[PDB]
């Protein structure tokens, strides 16, 4: 399976599709720069829109423990 | 692992395959729980850095933990060469030189090389530091894993 | 712990992943139960404090319980320290500081403080002072658990 | 879960929260002395009516075989 | 595999069944996933490349994926010969030759090759090469093996 | 469970109950000469009327095989 492939379900909670994101991310081999923009970008995107909504409120600069707990509720 | 001979050296010896298949039960059993850190703490008795990757690498499942480990060990490492600088103009032929935080972190060290730190004279803990280091992760996955 | 080398010296060794196992075993299997008590005996055999608190701290459950030990092993150190007050005036280069309640406890001394106490000559037998605080403690858990 | 949400039911042997308690106490990493007014303030307090009662007959300076030998009827 | 012994020498022991067979409880359990290729270094420290060849032609199962690594192997090995060209004139009496692709992989070497290949001084690391031709040949296969 | 609470049935065999008096006496931590008394009291006063009967028979001086083997069809 390809990384774009990786989705968060409607009822999936985030917490089960970032252990996949980051489990897919493991089995890739590009350079960390690029692997670093997949993160930023790839993760969020995918993300569904009841979380989607949740994380564009956190803003940039925010760390996987905060992104972890915002998205909880969900 | 940096273990004593009977001659009386310290001399490196690989780590045991019940002891490794240990290390992955207890991740298996007890994933998150508190009694995972003194448990590791005591199968990390006298190992390397490189030891210590192996351990982390050799983890499958919990990836979100991984990473958020990864990112800490990577972060308290930043931190290593923040707080201590670089030493001044070149390095000496009569010694060898001083650890970054990816020297401890195993990444930019050999195995011969780590092995003259901790056994050369005075020795430096470059394991302990890596294992505050696992250990503050630790603390920062069990308080998250906490429901 | 500190045994014997064939050598003929006291050294130290760590205790096998098998053995912390069967000490995890016996404790899931038997719990409160009196043959705890023996088998702890057997399993702590040339035991430091050091790996007496990490077979304490890596039991999971029965909470109650131990924290009702750690108040008796603080209780009984608190009463080693009154019995045994510090001695007299400052400590001479030539020997090695007595020990305190948290000494025994393993808390404030290091390994190295524990195997020059244990491996020096007069010896002091700090793991069976700790030892009867814990069989003591043991007891007292016992007869609250007895149903 | 929080501390703060660890509570003994109306049915609940006092013993299975205790332990409860304690296990949570396990998870909380603060400073000794703030864990000691937990001890004696937050496990009373979340302690049900019918031995709430009967803890509080106990007074203070008492210690956990004593309490727990005392709600063992509750 | 070639380890050392306690006199102080590098002498050549057997590998262990119950770590054969944890090779074999590895493939078994977690097939073509990433954490195999840690695990197999681990087993692989200090492993000849007639026991690497051991340990792939032990496996059962994934035959089609036994068979891509072969031909990896292979041409990895052609390269090793490409790259390093045969040397100029004999060989002296004095001097051990110089490996071959083949040599590396195992096949047209005898132990006691592998042997003073390893243990002379410079000692050449043909296990590592072999290594890097297996962990290459894995990631390829980890690649197709993505669904 | 208190060693007072220790009893025999109406149906158990002594046998039964003679294990589980020990292993209660085994859990009692005083002097062995209490124990003694404990023994040869609180063991006999506990036991069925039926084997009671056949233990009053066997007269002092009777020895744990002997009891066990007197008390066997009960």
């Amino acid at each position: 399976t390809s990384i774009l492939d990786i989705r968060q379900g409607p009822k999936e909670p985030f917490r089960d599709y970032v252990d996949r994101f980051y489990k897919t991310l493991r089995a890739e081999q590009a350079s960390q720069e690029v692997k670093n923009w997949m993160t930023e970008t790839l993760l969020v995107q995918n993300a569904n829109p009841d979380c989607k909504t949740i994380l564009k409120a956190l803003g940039p600069g925010a760390t996987l423990e905060e992104m972890m707990t915002a998205c909880q509720g969900v | 692992p940096i273990v004593q001979n009977l001659q009386g050296q310290m001399v490196h010896q690989a780590i045991s395959p019940r002891t490794l298949n240990a290390w992955v039960k207890v991740v298996e059993e007890k994933a998150f729980s508190p009694e995972v850190i003194p448990m590791f703490s005591a199968l990390s008795e006298g190992a390397t850095p490189q030891d210590l990757n192996t351990m982390l690498n050799t983890v499958g499942g919990h990836q979100a933990a991984m990473q958020m480990l990864k990112e800490t060990i990577n972060e308290e490492a930043a931190e290593w060469d923040r707080l201590h600088p670089v030493h001044a103009g070149p390095i000496a032929p009569g010694q060898m030189r001083e650890p970054r935080g990816s020297d401890i972190a195993g990444t930019t060290s050999t195995l011969q090389e780590q092995i003259g730190w901790m056994t050369h004279n005075p020795p430096i803990p470059v394991g302990e530091i890596y294992k505050r280091w696992i250990i503050l992760g630790l603390n920062k996955i069990v308080r998250m894993y906490s429901p």
